[PDB]
């Protein structure tokens, strides 16, 4: 309860950070990315095993730059985010706000192995309150980084319909709560997600579509995350998505994503923006 | 090969759907354009832009015939489907059957679509598809002469007597026989009553006489 | 109230040309110096009409019109000026 | 599909002419030509299937 | 005479009649010998033949002339900052287009022309690759890659001549900059073979400024230096004497009217000869005299520089001809709406004489009703007469209407599922409809809004609207009163002036208030014209029908719109409720913004953004609760919690928990707290002034290619909320909230960049003034909508 | 952009250069393309800057420095330069320099504080070249306005057909028994006497008529040297005019044009192009030409004869003592780190080299 509910939110914070390709980033396949005219705001709900529930928005928002060389295009550019979990089990209630900033860069070569860099520094301020628990404020100010490193190959079955695997590596140094009601020490989370990623489109005279799907799974190897340290997690992440770029629209499709059991299992997160210009 | 095409030339689009022979049309004009089997499918680009309803796309090659081919046998026949490329632009499917009046709009996809059907019977006295035009050029006849009266609707609705009179002349030099200048006479009589001038307008002042209509 | 904006009819009227014309005048010299008018009344005859109605806010309208008659010559140009509308 | 004519055909139905005089008299169309249909109309036939070749 | 041998093997692979029916060979060869100009040179020529041999007799024919393969959509690959839009018109003016073979002969023109086209830089000698195609044939594609020459970096620029002014004041005056400050973006060195005509142009007007009427060059310019590293910059100014404008004459009648120019025209005795000033009065002839009837004048001025005196006197002419009067106006391009949407924002009409301010103020309201963008004006004159001229408009008829279900922003009012089924303008009629059927984290507000703007002839609007709020105020940092509300409301506006929005209306309100907290400040309202609430318990109903009337007033003095560099927004709207109705109160609210700047660019701009309000019963009863107004976050005072600033609650002891919870904000309870329990938690109040000064001052961050977008700004806030019916003598030990009190006030940077997924409006602040019972917030952004 | 830096070929080392005194004259050159070359008469090294100020130096070590403020122009918060960019060139105990700020000034050798400047309506580029009581002053628009030693009186002015298109004007002006050769800035040869410039003959020696897409092919700064009654004269993508004085018609040109300064030394005359190869063409048939495009696109100056070689610079400070003869006799030393772009002289047994960093040695090899 103390240790189980009440000071493990911080392991939930750092995984409602880690995303797939296209959501930490954006859609960055054969799309020219000159201009930072892009938004990633996203919205869902999570529950955990023991009566845990959350309701999370994280937005993003950031400016890109695009660089080609022999082979090997290399975009970069810097984002900000901003993250408001609304954690509330059954006795406490969450209000935090994960502002913080970070760059990437990308490392696409001819056959498609991107090696993706991605490196971010979030800082939350948490407003717990123990209700029914005779407490009162417990306002944090820890810090969280992230040093993952997505790694992906390209499989060109079909001149429309790709198959792409993935192997992300996702490091981090974060700390904890200092003012647990105990201290903290500085212990590296290792999330490591392979799997491979299903896709699909068509395209027309001016009009193009696409349908991607995936099958990822989750194992990190490294976990001991103490304020009782942590065990290991195994749950697989589908995630089918739908795009559409016609001239007289911008979006179509959902952004489904639905994990497998386990720890915590995030429940769905649709980001829908289908609308028209008519 | 010419026999490739020729063999499915009496395969056209009544069992295939959609695409089963719109690519099989650029198949001889990229190799030879002077080929005796492959002259009669090069020049067909006017109607690969006219079937997907791109109707502002298949204006660019109307005035192909013109140019190249002055002797022939058909050219008081390609006068009459140079209205059929513009009558699709006047109106369209949004206010089809809504009850939407496309008269009040702009006239100039009309006046295109009348160019060539005024060419059509004072080039040639006795052409072979005349008779089809004669029910179709009676509904530009009546579109175009609503859209002024719409303009002399509205100089009476703010007061302009003057600018009002301008219009229904207007309407009354080249409109002999249709229907908006049945109702564009008793516009004439409110602005010439509330003018001072009255030297012309008895003689304008009565309108309904014996077309109780 | 509604404010109401500028409603000007008919061609500009200035108060020295409205004066040096006779009766008789053909129709090149009026259609020089007053220039040609805005009104055609192909009633029988082609008379012209030079009218000078202007609205402005919210004080009412105002209307200075003529009366000019030809023939098929261009001739019995009778002075008939309206200063005072009714 | 050769010989044929797609799209939007619903230029096929129209309105009927109606013919009026001028009852107040002397009060006729004097300068047609750029809106008018001229006064004589011809002669010809129906039929689909339009020869699109140039 | 005719040989039989003419046709070759493989010339009948691509062209059968382009290279075999085009030469004058077969049906009516008459020369034979001195065949140089006829058949090979003549129209074959231009064809396929580009060889040099002449065709001889059959005893010696060894022609054999081969095809060459032809030529596809040639891919530019290695494109070093060049687009494929540009690179297309270099294959056919000079050069051979597609469908004709490359004869492997004529590729210099196709080589020469590719160096001619880069000229905004000057590389005489490009490295084209000018190689062969390894593969054979079955359409082959060319390899051109295109590079770079030479550099385009500038050494120095320096200026000479300087006999009344310093050296360093004419390079900030130019549009040469090779510094960049801590401020800014700009500064780099850039050279443009294009520009050389922008700054020597304010260089002459510079100096004319001055009274030097002399101001010549001395027969020479800077020498064309196309990027070797080598550059030489020399402008040898000349000036002369500080002259004295005289008086102006007025030289032949213009047009009647030239008593009511000279008032203008005369300037103060002792003014020298401007050169910014001849430039300004030379168009003088619209304000007043093109505003009668006039369309093309023609007015001419030349300089009398006199030299002994130094006075310099200018003469002035007309070329007027007729009255230019007005005909008929064409309206094309109106497909998507009709004829009749477009007639009325124009204050010209036919039949009426052409004014110079009766033009472009039909423009500017034909642009600001925002159906198209391309508005220009086609004034095209008759060829029959020398009269009557035509005007005529462009239109571009652009789509609008939104549909989807972006979420919001997640700092001010939580995580939005917004709807928002915005049916825009209509089929072409101008019918403004509007559905928004947005849901937020405390509410789940509709609309369906149906709006004429022209309902009568000149310009008043009637237009209706359905709402339905069925608001949650719990999650509003607010205390209680979840209420469910609908209703529905007219408003027919009345437009007095150019810039006046007079508007007026009734309207049905219905209420429906539930779990109303009992507490000092809500309860007050209740007392008076009502019954005595059960405070033994929750759910306490409250039904309200009210027929109030609406009013209000809007000035709109502004020039861009969407970011406004000067100008005012006065916007006042006020309710009252008729006798009639359940309650009796009434309530106004003045909005206003100024824009006022400092800088002649406009980007140096003083935002005086002020809030005003006030509300109170119609005698003998109170302002009803729901009705309050609220300081709060990023809308009035940046800094702040939402809706935080104002009169705190105090609640009433006793007994009314529904299943006995520990707290839940309610003294009296398990807890202990029976006397003297009050919280911190906002329920507005009567009035509420608030003031905000602001600098719009650029950012250092992007000035690369567009700056409409991003607009940083700094501000400093400031805000008060009171209520006008607390007791002050009944309630002892409270903080009294019946007097203006201490000013909470804010200051922070702000940012106004438009994102693709709605308008994101960013401000970061930290609070000054805080007091007691007023939670601050510092990231306070908007995105969404 | 379009090529690299060459590699380092190997070396050859017969003889090492010790004693090189390193005095910072000036406040620094700069990234600035001139002619400002130091002189040395009178056992007295003149090295000067763009600043304004002005230090004599000495032969053996570079004492007897005295530092004078001639180029001013602000006597009321601070001091500016004028930008000298003439070159330093003694004559009779006058220096006379130039400045692209239009001002002509005459240092004197005394105390170097008393100079009378002259106004011209053009800007000394060239180097300035005193013969007969006449400073030779050509200017970058063409122009020829000579000035007396004394104080300047007449100043006569003659200008050629000067089209568009040019780069600079740096082009020397010598004479010959009273007929001043002047270096065209069109591709021009005007031998004119330096009276008043009456008679102008104009012979066009570039191949400007031939080829039709040119940016800059009109433009040389290099100088006319008379040896036995013929003159040499230089052209872009052109080669030696050597004409007669006596204005003759007949002219042939070779190929491989330069745009630095060349020497002649009896059958073997060396020529720099912008290939940054030396060569050495003859008078006519063209025998034993040897080419160095081992070294190619180094910044090579103008070559001088110093002790029987042939010393050039370098983009970084380099030393390249190239042969007489063939030209494979390579030697490299290091003297600076900075870059070698002034041209450099060779008079007295001394080489006045001057580097980008406004220092000047003396190498003694």
């Amino acid at each position: 309860r103390n240790a189980a509910a009440l000071f493990s939110v911080d392991y939930k914070a750092f995984l409602n950070e880690v995303n797939n390709l296209n959501k930490r980033m954006g859609d960055l396949r054969d799309i020219n990315g000159e201009a930072g005219a892009w938004a990633r705001i996203m919205s869902g709900t999570g529950s955990a095993s023991g009566g845990f529930s959350d309701n999370y928005t994280h937005v993003q928002v950031g400016v890109d730059k695009k660089h080609e060389l022999d082979g090997l295009d290399l975009f970069t550019g810097f984002t900000v985010t901003h993250t408001d979990s609304s954690a509330s089990a059954d006795v406490f209630s969450g209000k935090t706000k994960s502002v913080g900033a970070g760059l990437y860069a990308s490392a696409m070569f001819d056959s498609g192995a991107y090696i993706d860099l991605i490196g971010k520094y979030v800082h939350h301020d948490n407003e717990y309150t123990a209700t029914f628990a005779g407490l009162g404020t417990r306002d944090y100010s820890t810090h969280s980084w992230y040093a993952g490193a997505e790694a992906g190959y390209r499989y060109h079955v079909t001149e429309d319909a790709w198959i792409e695997p993935q192997a992300e590596l996702v490091y981090g140094s974060v700390s904890g709560k200092q003012f647990a009601w105990m201290k903290d020490k500085d212990y590296n989370p290792l999330i490591g997600r392979t799997g491979v990623d299903v896709g699909k489109s068509f395209s027309g005279k001016d009009w193009k579509v696409t349908a991607r799907a995936g099958l990822g799974y989750q194992f990190d190897l490294l976990a001991n995350g103490e304020t009782i340290k942590g065990e290991k997690d195994s749950r697989m992440l589908m995630s089918v998505g739908l795009n559409a770029e016609i001239r007289d629209n911008v979006r179509f499709g959902l952004e489904f994503e639905k994990s497998a059991f386990g720890k915590y299992n995030v429940d769905n997160a649709v980001n829908a923006n289908f609308c028209y210009s008519f | 090969p010419p026999n490739e095409i020729y063999a499915t030339a009496q395969q056209k689009l009544q069992d295939g759907n959609w695409r089963q022979a719109i690519t099989q049309l650029e198949a001889l004009d990229n190799r030879y354009p002077f080929g005796p089997y492959s002259q009669q499918v090069q020049l067909d680009l006017i109607y690969a832009y006219y079937k997907n309803a791109d109707l502002p796309l298949a204006q660019a090659a109307i005035d192909r015939f013109i140019r190249l081919n002055p002797t022939h046998p058909n050219i008081d026949y390609v006068m009459y489907m140079r209205g059929l490329t513009n009558m699709a632009l006047d109106d369209s499917a949004l206010q089809g059957f809504f009850g939407v009046d496309r008269s009040d709009r702009d006239p100039q996809h009309a006046r295109a679509a009348f160019s060539d059907f005024s060419k059509l019977v004072r080039g040639y006295p006795n052409s072979q598809y005349t008779t089809d035009a004669t029910k179709r050029l009676v509904f530009l006849k009546d579109r175009l002469a609503k859209y002024e009266y719409s303009v002399a609707e509205y100089y009476t609705e703010r007061g302009a007597w003057v600018a009002v009179v301008n219009r229904v002349e207007g309407m009354l030099r080249d409109y002999p026989d249709t229907q908006a200048t049945r109702d564009a006479l008793p516009l004439m009589e409110n602005a010439y009553r509330q003018m001072q001038m009255n030297a012309q307008a008895e003689k304008v002042a009565k309108i309904i006489a014996a077309n109780s209509s | 109230v509604v404010y109401r904006p500028d409603i000007n009819q008919g061609n500009y009227l200035t108060a020295n040309d409205v004066s040096k014309i006779r009766v008789g005048m053909t129709q090149q010299q009026v259609a020089y110096a007053l220039g040609t008018p805005l009104m055609s009344d192909p009633f029988g005859t082609n008379t012209w009409f030079y009218v000078f109605r202007q609205q402005p806010g919210h004080e009412g309208v105002t209307q200075q019109t003529l009366t000019l008659t030809f023939n098929s010559s261009g001739v019995l140009t009778n002075i008939d000026n309206k200063p005072a509308l009714s | 599909y050769k010989r044929q004519v797609s799209g939007d055909e619903a230029y096929l139905e129209a309105a009927p002419l109606a013919e009026l005089h001028a009852p107040a008299g002397m009060i006729l169309p004097v300068t047609s030509g750029d809106y008018a249909i001229p006064v004589t109309n011809g002669s010809g036939a129906v039929g689909k299937a339009l020869d699109i070749r140039p | 005479f005719v040989v039989k041998d003419i046709h070759f093997e493989g010339l009948q692979r691509v062209a059968v009649g382009a290279a075999l029916l085009s030469m004058p060979v077969r049906t009516g060869d008459t020369v034979n010998d001195e065949d140089i100009s006829n058949t090979i040179r003549a129209l074959f020529a231009t064809g396929n033949f580009e060889d040099v041999r002449v065709l001889r007799d059959g005893d010696t024919l060894l022609v054999q002339v081969k095809e060459r393969p032809t030529i596809a959509s040639i891919t530019f690959s290695g494109n070093k900052s060049v687009k494929d839009d540009m690179l297309k018109q270099n294959l056919e003016a000079s050069g051979v287009r597609v469908g004709e073979s490359l004869d492997r002969t004529t590729i210099a023109d196709i080589e020469k022309g590719l160096e001619d086209f880069y000229y905004s830089v000057g590389k005489y000698s490009a490295s084209v690759k000018a190689v062969v195609t390894p593969l054979p044939r079955n359409r082959v594609d060319l390899k051109l890659v295109f590079q770079e020459g030479v550099s385009a970096e500038i050494q120095q620029i320096n200026i000479v001549g300087n006999h009344a002014f310093t050296t360093d004041e004419l390079i900030s005056h130019f549009q040469l900059r090779d510094e960049v400050p801590w401020w800014n973006v700009v500064g780099d060195r850039k050279y443009q073979k294009q520009k050389l005509a922008g700054d020597l142009e304010t260089l002459r007007s510079y100096y004319l400024d001055r009274g030097y009427a002399r101001f010549n060059i001395d027969s020479t310019q800077v020498s064309l230096t196309p990027d070797k590293k080598g550059i030489y910059v020399t402008v040898n100014i000349t000036e002369g004497d500080q002259y004295k404008l005289s008086g102006v004459e007025v030289s032949g009648n213009l047009a009647g009217h030239s008593a009511e120019i000279e008032q203008l025209t005369k300037i103060e005795p002792g003014e020298l000869y401007n050169g910014t000033k001849v430039t300004k009065m030379e168009d003088d002839i619209k304000k007043l005299l093109g505003r009668y009837g006039y369309a093309y004048p023609r007015v001419q001025s030349m300089p009398e520089i006199n030299d002994a005196d130094k006075t310099v006197k200018l003469r002035v002419n007309v070329d007027a001809g007729n009255r230019f009067y007005v005909r008929k106006i064409r309206f094309e391009g109106n497909d998507t709406s009709k004829d009749a949407v477009l007639r009325r924002e124009m204050r010209q009409m036919e039949g009426a004489w052409l004014g110079s301010d009766l033009v472009d103020q039909g423009k500017e309201r034909l642009n600001r009703l925002g159906f198209f963008e391309t508005v220009d004006t086609d004034t095209q004159r008759v060829p029959g007469s020398p009269d009557q001229v035509d005007v005529v408009y462009k239109v571009k008829e652009r789509n609008t209407g939104s549909f989807c279900f972006g979420i919001g922003y997640g700092t001010e009012s939580g995580v939005s599922f917004q709807a928002g089924v915005q049916q825009d303008n209509w089929l072409g009629t101008g019918y403004a409809v509007g559905i928004n059927g947005t849901k937020n984290d405390y509410q789940t507000y509709a609309e369906l809004s149906v709006t004429n703007p022209y309902f009568t002839v000149d310009g008043v609007s009637l237009g209706g609207r359905l709402f339905y709020n069925d608001f949650q105020a719990d999650d509003a940092d607010l205390s209680d009163y979840t209420n469910k509300s609908y209703g529905t409301d007219v408003t027919l506006g009345f437009p007095i002036n150019e810039y006046n929005s007079l508007r007026a209306g009734l309207g049905y309100v219905h209420n429906s208030l539930s779990n109303m907290q009992p507490q000092v400040a809500m309860w007050r309202y209740l007392y008076s014209m009502g019954e005595h609430p059960s405070t033994s318990d929750q759910d306490n109903s409250f039904k309200t029908d009210d027929f109030t009337f609406n009013y209000g007033w809007t000035y709109n003095k502004l020039d861009r719109g969407y970011f406004p560099t000067d100008g005012s927004r006065v916007n006042l709207t006020g309710k009252v409720t008729i006798p009639g109705s359940d309650n009796e109160y009434y309530k106004v609210t003045l909005d206003t913004a100024t824009y006022v700047p400092i800088d002649d660019d406009h980007k140096w701009v003083v935002l005086g953004r002020t809030r005003w309000g006030y509300g109170d019963g119609l005698g003998g009863k109170e302002m009803p609760f729901y009705e309050n107004f609220y300081a709060g976050g990023s809308s009035t005072v940046r800094g702040f919690q939402s809706n935080t600033i104002g009169p705190k609650a105090v609640y009433f002891p006793h007994q009314a928990s529904n299943y006995d919870p520990d707290y839940d904000y309610e003294c009296a309870t398990q807890d202990g707290a029976k006397d003297l329990c009050k919280s911190d938690d906002a329920v507005g109040g009567n009035a509420m002034a608030v003031a905000s000064l602001e600098f719009i001052t650029p950012t250092p961050f992007i000035s690369d290619k567009y700056a409409n977008s991003v607009r940083t700004s700094f501000f400093w806030d400031m805000g008060t909320v009171w209520d006008t019916n607390w007791d002050s003598s009944q309630y002892s030990g409270y903080p009294d909230y019946s007097d203006p009190s201490n000013i909470r006030m804010s200051a922070g940077i702000a940012l106004q960049w438009m994102s693709p997924l709605g308008p994101l409006v960013f401000s970061y602040a930290q609070p000054f003034k805080k007091y007691d019972g007023d939670k601050a917030e510092q990231f306070q952004f908007n995105i969404g909508k | 952009d379009v090529v690299k830096m060459s590699p380092l070929p190997t070396v050859e080392n017969q003889f090492t250069p010790t004693t090189a005194w390193s005095t910072s004259v000036g406040s620094g050159i700069g990234n600035f393309y001139s002619n400002l070359h130091p002189a040395l008469a009178d056992n007295v090294v003149y090295a000067a800057d763009r600043a304004g100020l002005v230090k004599a130096l000495n032969a053996d070590d570079g004492k007897e420095i005295w530092s004078v403020s001639l180029a001013e122009k602000d006597g009321w918060f601070s001091k500016e330069p004028a930008l000298l960019s003439g070159g330093v060139t003694v004559s009779g105990g006058h220096v006379y320099i130039g400045s692209e700020k239009a001002q002509v000034y005459a240092l004197n050798t005394s105390d170097g504080t008393v100079a009378w400047q002259t106004k011209v309506a053009g800007e000394a580029l060239s180097r300035p070249v005193v013969s007969d009581g006449l400073v030779l002053i050509h200017t970058s628009n063409g122009q020829l306005q000579a000035l007396n030693e004394a104080d300047g009186a007449v100043k006569w002015t003659v200008n050629l057909d000067m089209p568009s298109l040019s780069l600079r004007g740096e082009s020397a002006p010598t004479t010959a028994f009273g007929a001043a050769v002047v270096g065209g800035d069109n591709g021009r040869v005007s031998a004119v006497l330096m009276e008043q410039g009456q008679m102008i003959w104009q012979q066009r020696i570039s191949q400007a008529t031939g080829s039709t897409e040119i940016d800059r092919l009109s433009d040389v700064d290099t100088t006319p040297v008379v040896v036995n009654g013929v003159v040499f004269a230089l052209a872009y993508n052109g080669n030696l005019t050597a004409l007669d004085l006596r204005s003759g018609q007949i002219m042939w040109k070779r190929e491989l044009g330069s745009v630095n300064d060349f020497i002649v030394d009896g059958n073997r005359i060396y020529l720099v192009d912008q290939n940054d190869r030396v060569m050495a063409l003859t008078i006519d048939g063209g025998v034993t030409l040897w080419t160095q495009s081992d070294l190619l696109h180094r910044l090579l100056t103008s070559p001088v004869l110093y002790n029987g070689n042939l010393v050039v610079g370098d983009s970084e400070g380099y030393l390249h003592w190239i042969n007489v003869e063939d030209g494979r006799f390579v030697a490299q030393q290091k003297v600076d780190s900075s870059g070698f772009q002034t041209e450099p002289v060779a008079a007295d047994g001394k080489l006045l080299i001057q580097a980008k960093d406004g220092t000047v040695y003396s190498i003694t090899r």
